[PDB]
């Protein structure tokens, strides 16, 4: 069969086209960062406006990239929630009409599923059971997972996601909303060990996590120093090394108290370079696994959401005429398939 | 000629189609319950008249101004419905359709449409029915505060009736204005108004592409001020 996912959560416009025999035949993005930057954050109304001018283009534009017409289309996924109440209402509305008027099935899907599933799309996918690291712009979670649908909350941030946090200590070092990559990309550039973060919630036992305190270690830290280019770089740099041990010592801690041999590891923060390449190493050394999406599949895209509609549609979940968003909904909460 | 109209730009959520000689119309208020009952409306008055989605001629949607969320439901909507059915869509004045609504309730054929738009503000227009039935006037559509709008209305002359929520919110506007005012019995706008103007349209060739359909917000001032130095 064929999927067409819709993503409209937050400030990326996604459409894709799944076909779970030829795989993906479509994947269309708009990300809205450049309207957002000036504001040093999303604007919830200019993200819900310009939704509403890219869906429709880039849903035409995903049937032209894959050469289908309408009725080549099976069912219409959207994600639903969690995100921002007037970015989910464009795509969910847009979604579940389109639905009804081509007479197919309508899909409502987690945000947070798709990003779970992101590595169902490469070669070799994980099979169950794995933990799964949810690391994104506010989301960062430890997920025993042992099904479609059977997701058992392991640990969270009781603060910043790991994402924000990347976000928050790039804005102190000047770089553009949102600025996590680019502090990526500076803290390549950077001297290992030349400043030391602390890794929060790493003393005490337990798989929550903490990252706020970052932000002001930080903050004092670029104060308290040089503002050259190199020192600026020494401090992305031991800023994000911190985050990854961190990140690290919970992954092994969630496999230890799952006993699994699988790690997989989603949302935007998953398309770091260096927490890909630790956890790599990681799990070489523990003679297990790790999965992961493409780079671009790792923040917010269609492809995803493509992919969760369809696995969500083969366990029996559709839609009514109702178009239900949910701006908050737990990922724990999900029915089992 | 068959057009089916929809709409969800205010406090209420109608549909209505044109077909066959008829025309069949719904409409309720449905304050937080746009999302839920705006398809399975559609569903039923086509299901009602017995039409097919393919078969209609034009989509009518209610363009705006309103609340945000309410007027992008009923594009997006509007959208999926277009999209799907290839269907050519008609933006209506949410404004123009409250003008309608008094002329079919009270003969009037001057309208000034006021709509609460939050902050202190109106969505304005100066609405007149011409011989053919065509309302004049949408180049007055503006957001304005009520002093402004006290202002404009002692430019103006005769008799009017009044239509919208921005009434609701400030009956005081055309205080000490001089002009005849009478209750146009209006407050919110109905998919059964959009159709005459909708038929106008699509006779005038003023349709647009699913791809080219766009909301009328009027305010259009972010709320949020840029970083210092942007
Ligand atoms: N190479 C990278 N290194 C570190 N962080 C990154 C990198 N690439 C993206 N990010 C961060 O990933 C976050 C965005 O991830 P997304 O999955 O797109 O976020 P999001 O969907 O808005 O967040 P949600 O709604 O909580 S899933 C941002 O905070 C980015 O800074
Ligand atoms: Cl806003
Ligand atoms: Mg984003
Ligand atoms: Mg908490
Ligand atoms: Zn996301």
């Amino acid at each position: 069969m064929r999927v067409l996912g819709i993503e409209t959560s937050c400030d990326e416009t996604g459409i894709a086209i799944y076909d779970d025999k030829k795989g993906l035949l479509a994947n269309q993005l708009y990300s809205q960062v450049k309207l957002h930057a000036d504001y040093g954050g999303v604007v919830p109304e200019l993200a819900s406006r310009d939704h509403v001018r890219k869906t429709v283009p880039l849903i035409q534009a995903a049937l032209k990239e894959a050469g289908l017409t309408a009725s080549d289309i099976d069912a219409v996924a959207y994600t639903a929630g969690p995100g921002l109440v007037g970015a989910l209402l464009v795509g969910a509305t847009v979604g579940r009409s389109l639905a009804f008027a081509w007479n197919v099935p309508a899909i409502p899907v987690h945000h947070m599923e798709g990003h779970l599933l992101a590595p169902m799309l490469e070669d070799n996918p994980p099979e169950f059971p794995f933990v799964a690291l949810l690391v994104s712009g506010g989301h960062t979670q430890l997920i025993s997972v042992t099904g479609i649908g059977q997701y058992e909350l392991l640990g969270e941030s009781i603060d910043d996601a790991a994402g924000e946090a990347f976000d928050k200590t790039a804005k102190l070092l000047g770089l553009d909303y949102p600025g996590g990559p680019m502090l990526s990309k500076m803290a390549s550039q950077g001297t290992a060990g030349r400043f030391v973060f602390p890794r929060p919630m790493t003393d005490r036992p337990g798989l929550d996590f903490s990252f706020s305190g970052l932000k002001t270690f930080a903050a004092n830290t670029i104060r308290s120093n040089g503002g050259d280019e190199q020192t600026r770089a020494d401090i992305a740099r031991a800023f994000e090394d911190a985050v990854v041990d961190t990140l690290m010592i919970k992954c092994k801690r969630a496999l230890e108290s799952t006993g699994f041999k699988r790690l997989v590891m989603a949302g935007g923060v998953s398309a770091n370079r260096t927490l890909r390449a630790k956890l790599a190493e990681m799990m070489q050394k523990r003679r297990g696994e790790v999965f992961y999406a493409r780079p671009e599949f790792c923040t917010d895209n269609g492809a995803m959401i493509a992919y969760a509609g369809m696995v969500r549609f083969k366990a029996g979940v559709t839609a009514d005429l109702g178009v239900t968003v949910r701006p908050r909904w737990p990922l724990a909460e999900l029915p089992a398939a | 000629m068959r057009i089916l109209a929809i709409d969800t730009a205010t406090e209420a959520c109608s549909v209505a189609l044109w077909n066959n000689g008829t025309i069949n119309a719904h409409f309720e208020l449905c304050p937080r319950e746009h999302t839920q009952r705006i398809l399975p409306m559609v569903q039923e008055i086509l299901a009602a008249s017995g039409a097919s989605l393919n078969e209609i001629d034009a989509l009518a949607f209610g363009r705006g101004p309103g609340s945000f969320t309410g007027v992008r439901i009923g594009i997006g909507i509007a959208q999926g419905l277009a999209l799907g059915a290839n269907l050519p869509m008609i933006g209506v004045s949410t404004l123009a359709t409250m003008a309608q609504g008094a002329w079919r309730k009270t003969g009037a054929t001057r309208v000034l449409a006021a709509i609460d738009a939050r902050m202190g503000e109106v969505y304005w227009a100066e609405y007149q029915r011409d011989a053919q039935g065509v309302w004049q006037g949408e180049e007055t559509e503006a957001v304005l505060k009520p002093e402004r709008v006290g202002e404009r209305l002692k430019q103006l002359s005769g008799e009017w009736a009044t239509v919208g929520t921005g009434w609701s919110a400030w009956p005081d506007l055309a205080k000490e204005c001089g002009l005849t005012l009478h209750d146009g019995e209006v407050s919110l706008p109905a998919a059964e108004d959009m159709l005459p103007i909708a038929s106008q349209k699509l006779a005038a060739g003023e349709t647009v592409a699913v791809e080219h359909a766009e909301p009328v917000y009027l305010r259009n001032e972010v709320a949020w001020k840029k970083l210092p130095g942007k």
